[PDB]
């Protein structure tokens, strides 16, 4: 099912695209896994803990 | 003919919105593209120049934290709203610009009273909503030029005069430009065979001409360059 | 909101009290940043009652962990609303979905 | 830079160092630039750059 | 203001050998040191011109795997030692030299004929080593003057131009530039620490100086955005 909704979309099956180093420019080697995933941001503050 | 390289210039400029816009340089040798691509997109991201809104005032705010009669966003909603605008202002390095509101629907960007030289890009932009006939709005947007990303902490550091009460202090993010993808492809130049075209598109507020932002880009790292071209 | 949930958002924050869901169905009078004022239906009107909810949304409020307790409304002018029907988001709440 | 409880040593990379040396260590067997004679190292790495 | 950048005046150079150089420059602003460094390494790389040998000649040689009972070395050997050899041909695109020896065998680059015009680096860079007291090496050396690296596999390809015999390719290395790295490290101005500190280790086959080297590449790089500058 997930495999059909990117298909539904213009991204590919394998959830894998290929992404190029910001600093030094060229191709990475092998493909990477991006995506959305929600992130939550814990109660330890290290301005409190300093 | 080796020892000479070919020079590389604006061939076209296709501006696809108001905002995403094109930009094609050609010709280029080699790898060379690759080696002014990245580094033009590694300065178009940091060092552009732009206009950001930096302080604000309400006639009936006292705090960030506070709310307004007859307005449906919170005055946080409506700094962060604020945050986002982007103007295009020439001439002068600080506009006060003014504005003011009432009756009930949203207030979009086309309220504040322009002063000529300072130009609004998104007129239909939303900053907030009044749901009250007897409401009335009254704003004082202070607007500066610089460049990158500097928060509240950083700019309130210089203490000669305490702020009135009253006088928000929103974070400014001077840089016009959003998103750079860069692309070199084959390039029909006479008979080399080998010559390549480099295309960059950007996807920026519609502030910075795209022209301009090239030409500044290339000045930057031009002069960056002229320390290494002396080398003591 | 979380692009991937499980459905149960809804559920935490309607029994949460966070959110302020609507007691009685009608159509919003008045929407402020503050406080919420709506018309009740002719059907639920009770005898010798004028017929107006009013909710006041507690903004800024320190809780027990020295955070920021916030309700904002997420109700237009002249909405349509029904029993149960949420009116205002609770802190890390989004369209009545628990928003973490 | 021993540990005194047995002798082992105690500075050994773990996770990510590991990985790049292993991934950089490694062969292919239709790789581009397969049976290049170079002249040293230096060579090597300006050819992979 | 806005259009004023911070340019790096700690020009820092210290001179391992004649052909290694590690020049540090500091301040740089946040993130232009790693473009300077990247656009450095590529320009070094793949854009600097220079006079190398394309292919060599071998009299009694005809293929890469061939045997010479002369040379203790076999001819990948001297073909690897060709191709580290530096010349600093001047004057015209390609030359040809011819090399003859006998009698005692330690055959280094000193015994090639000098052209006048060419011009060698290292003439005790070895070649050979002749071990058979009556065994005689000759040999013929092509050089031209290209940009960048080319290796012999994309030149082979195209064979019709090496149609005759006895002719071996090998990589060109036009480009006078082996180990050149950058690194970015942390510097401190006044309260501002976001800024950078670039430092480019480079050697050179000794054709031209390390800084020297630097400076074309500078200038190379400079020149290309000559039409876009303001």
């Amino acid at each position: 099912e997930i495999k059909e909704l990117l298909k539904l979309g213009d991204l590919p099956t394998s959830g894998q695209i290929r992404l190029y180093d910001g600093r030094t420019g060229e191709q990475f080697e092998r493909p990477v896994t991006v995506g959305y995933m929600y992130m939550l941001k814990l109660n330890h503050l290290v301005d409190d803990k300093m | 003919s080796v020892t000479e390289f070919l020079k590389p210039r604006l061939v076209d400029i296709e501006q696809v919105s108001s905002t995403h816009a094109k930009v094609t340089l050609e010709p280029l040798e080699r790898g060379f593209g690759h080696t002014l691509g990245n580094a033009l997109r590694r300065i178009l991201l940091s060092s552009m120049p732009g206009c950001a809104v930096t302080e604000v005032e309400i006639d009936g705010v006292l705090h960030e934290y506070s709310t307004k009669e007859g307005v449906q966003e919170d005055i946080l909603e409506i700094l962060l709203n604020l945050k986002g605008l982007a103007v295009r202002v020439q001439g002068k390095d600080e506009v006060i610009l003014t504005l003011n509101k009432s009756g009930i629907g949203p207030v979009t960007a086309a309220d504040i009273t322009h002063d000529g030289d300072v130009e609004i890009v998104k007129p239909q932009h939303v900053i907030c909503h009044l749901t009250d006939e007897n409401a009335s709005i009254s704003m004082r947007i202070k607007v500066q030029r610089g460049r990158g990303y500097v928060p509240a902490s950083t700019r309130i550091h210089s203490e000669e005069d305490e702020r009135p009460i009253g006088r928000l202090l929103v974070d400014a993010c001077y840089s016009p430009v959003e998103r750079i993808a860069y692309n070199v492809e084959a390039a029909r130049v006479e008979q080399r065979t080998d010559l390549d075209k480099l295309v960059i598109e950007m996807e920026t507020n519609g502030t910075i001409d795209p022209e301009e932002a090239i030409r500044r880009a290339a000045t930057i790292l031009a002069e960056q360059l002229e320390a290494f071209v002396d080398l003591r | 909101k979380p692009l991937v949930g499980t459905g149960m958002e809804r559920a935490v924050a309607v029994d949460s009290g966070v959110t302020a869901v609507a007691k009685r169905g009608g159509v919003v009078q008045y929407v402020d940043a503050s406080r919420i004022v709506i018309k009740v239906n002719e059907d639920e009107m009770y005898p010798g009652e004028a017929g107006i909810d009013i909710y006041n949304l507690t903004k800024y409020t320190r809780s027990n962990q020295n955070t920021c307790i916030n309700q904002m409304p997420c109700v237009s002018l002249g909405e349509p609303v029904e029993r149960g029907d949420v009116l205002a988001d609770g802190p890390s709440t989004d369209l009545g979905e628990l928003a973490l | 830079i021993l540990s005194p409880a047995n002798g082992e040593p105690i500075i050994v990379p773990s996770q990510d160092v590991v990985l790049g040396l292993y991934y950089m260590t490694r062969d292919c067997v239709n790789a581009k630039g397969e049976g290049m004679v170079l002249t040293g190292p230096k060579e090597a790495e300006r050819l992979y750059r």
